């Protein structure tokens, strides 16, 4: 994925701020609402039954937690998003069976999740790196499909 | 579904006054992130602070409020739209959930304390089902 | 539109009692060409003359004629299938579409007189409306 | 795209009996009317109000052959699909500014075709190989958009 030196200073200032510990499970627990079939992939997380459960949930937590723990990953090796992927690739598309669909969801979620947080200063141009970003991820994680 | 109606009516009225700002912000976000709808708008100053874009973000906030009162009847009030989307822009039914998201973003934006799970859940479907009727002649 | 709903029926009406072998082939194209839809069948024999893939053909294909058959009403014809593939199975929606296009091409091999460009149109209209109801809660 | 030495040989040889010229012009003319917001892209071809107007149009059925034929550079380099597409996705996205799923739908469009044509040849195996060359079309027709 290819940004400007300025849109990269922007995403990495930004990052800076993000609370490592919530923002994934944010985005997660989003997910499991907005798009309801995507809770299929985890039956094991017990309670998932409405909106305030999903988000309260400390599975969906201690996982969204990790999912964005490899959001960072990527945005440490943008020039190597295929590489830093590869074995989540494997997992999601050989043994989960993802479609890559929610992929997408999930990153533009992320996106809102961000905009949520950071109010005016999730600007256009901030939104737009962003965008780039979470296709990139989304793009590395198919990888295993094509 | 019912509470969706509701959802969406509160949100959206909290919008008030701001609705051509937000219009234009969403459309920037839009332009910004997915640059081949600026093909669409072969005039237009589409810099951050354009006039051409404010008033154009105003109209499109001003159907959504519609859309939002006429909610149980949409292909009917929306019927004029759909006509110049589909018929003659032929607008590619991606660029409507794009510039969906871009309003969602835009909301979460302004109205942090409004864009709850539930809200944003509701809303991603309402403007889902503008966007149907809007592309509808397909 | 109207002149849709009429090339639905009359395309349609063609299949006849080839019904079960046409989903089950749909089926099967389905499965070797994205095999991400079998994880839905974990409990199924899917190699390739399986008396389960041929059962269930017919039912996909059945269902289909009787939504032809409520073409003005699919909400409430196909509402225990939403149920089934919505609430219960959480089939995501993409997987509509892949079916969708095993249909169209299932149609084109067997019915190639029938498949005009028009009819395809309306074919590919109307299995995508079968496919927001089935997805719809 | 990754095709077993089997499906290499069921897509070539069918590939072979593939009239180069009424092919292309038939997927092409069928995208414009299963989609007809495509039409968009070819404003100056004329006549497309109807289907038959498409059909019978020869600046699609011209148009159409030029399609086919990197399809068929394709097949040649399957190993090399994004080196092979590398211009023609510059041009898709950076001059007309063609929307990427409508490469998906282009590539089941051309698939439909062919098994309008080969009936029971166009078997179930063989369409599974095509899809994948299919998608690696599109995804490499879609490689500069980012
Ligand atoms: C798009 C970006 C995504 C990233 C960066 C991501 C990252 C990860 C990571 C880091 C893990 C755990 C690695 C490990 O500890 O072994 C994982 C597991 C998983 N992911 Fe994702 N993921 C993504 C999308 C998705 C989506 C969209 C789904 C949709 C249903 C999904 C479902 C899962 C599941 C079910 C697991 C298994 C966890 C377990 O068994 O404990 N992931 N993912
Ligand atoms: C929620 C979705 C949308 C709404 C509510 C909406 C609403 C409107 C409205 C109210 C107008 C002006 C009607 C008039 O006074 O003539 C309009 C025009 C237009 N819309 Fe949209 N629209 C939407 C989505 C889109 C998208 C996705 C695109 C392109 C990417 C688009 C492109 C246009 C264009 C080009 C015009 C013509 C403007 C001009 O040159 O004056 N619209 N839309
Ligand atoms: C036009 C599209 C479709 C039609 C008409 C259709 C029809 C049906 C019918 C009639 C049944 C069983 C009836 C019953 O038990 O009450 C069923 C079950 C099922 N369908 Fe579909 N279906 C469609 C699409 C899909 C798709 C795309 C999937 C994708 C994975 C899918 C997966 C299933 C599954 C897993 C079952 C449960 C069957 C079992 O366990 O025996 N269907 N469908
Ligand atoms: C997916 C496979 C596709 C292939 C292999 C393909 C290939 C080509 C080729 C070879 C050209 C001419 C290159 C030249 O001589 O410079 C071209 C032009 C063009 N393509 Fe495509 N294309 C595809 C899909 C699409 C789609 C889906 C659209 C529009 C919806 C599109 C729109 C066009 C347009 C508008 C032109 C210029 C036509 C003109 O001269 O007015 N293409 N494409
Ligand atoms: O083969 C799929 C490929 O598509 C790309 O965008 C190019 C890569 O991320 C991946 O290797």
């Amino acid at each position: 994925v290819h940004l400007t030196p300025e849109e990269k200073s922007a995403v990495t200032a930004l990052w800076g701020k993000v609370n490592v510990d919530e923002v994934g499970g944010e985005a997660l627990g989003r997910l499991l609402v907005v798009y309801p079939w995507t809770q299929r992939f985890f039956e094991s997380f017990g309670d998932l039954s409405t909106p305030d459960a999903v988000m309260g949930n400390p599975k969906v937590k201690a996982h969204g937690k990790k999912v964005l723990g490899a959001f960072s990953d990527g945005l440490a090796h943008l020039d190597n998003l295929k590489g830093t992927f590869a074995t989540l690739s494997e997992l999601h598309c050989d043994k989960l069976h993802v479609d890559p669909e929610n992929f997408r969801l999930l990153g533009n979620v992320l996106v809102c999740v961000l905009a949520h947080h950071f109010g005016k200063e999730f600007t256009p141009p901030v939104q737009a790196a962003y965008q780039k970003v979470v296709a990139g991820v989304a793009n590395a994680l198919a990888h295993k499909y094509h | 579904s019912p509470a969706d109606k509701t959802n969406v009516k509160a949100a959206w009225g909290k919008v008030g006054a701001h609705a051509g700002e937000y219009g234009a912000e969403a459309l920037e976000r839009m332009f910004l992130s997915f640059p081949t709808t600026k093909t669409y708008f072969p005039h237009f100053d589409l810099s951050h602070g354009s006039a051409q874009v404010k008033g154009h973000g105003k109209k499109v906030a001003d159907a959504l409020t519609n859309a939002v009162a006429h909610v149980d009847d949409m292909p009917n009030a929306l019927s004029a739209l759909s006509d110049l989307h589909a018929h003659k822009l032929r607008v590619d039914p991606v660029n409507f959930k794009l510039l969906s998201h871009c309003l969602l973003v835009t909301l979460a934006a302004h109205l942090p304390a409004e864009f709850t799970p539930a809200v944003h859940a509701s809303l991603d479907k309402f403007l889902a089902s503008v966007s149907t009727v809007l592309t509808s002649k397909y």
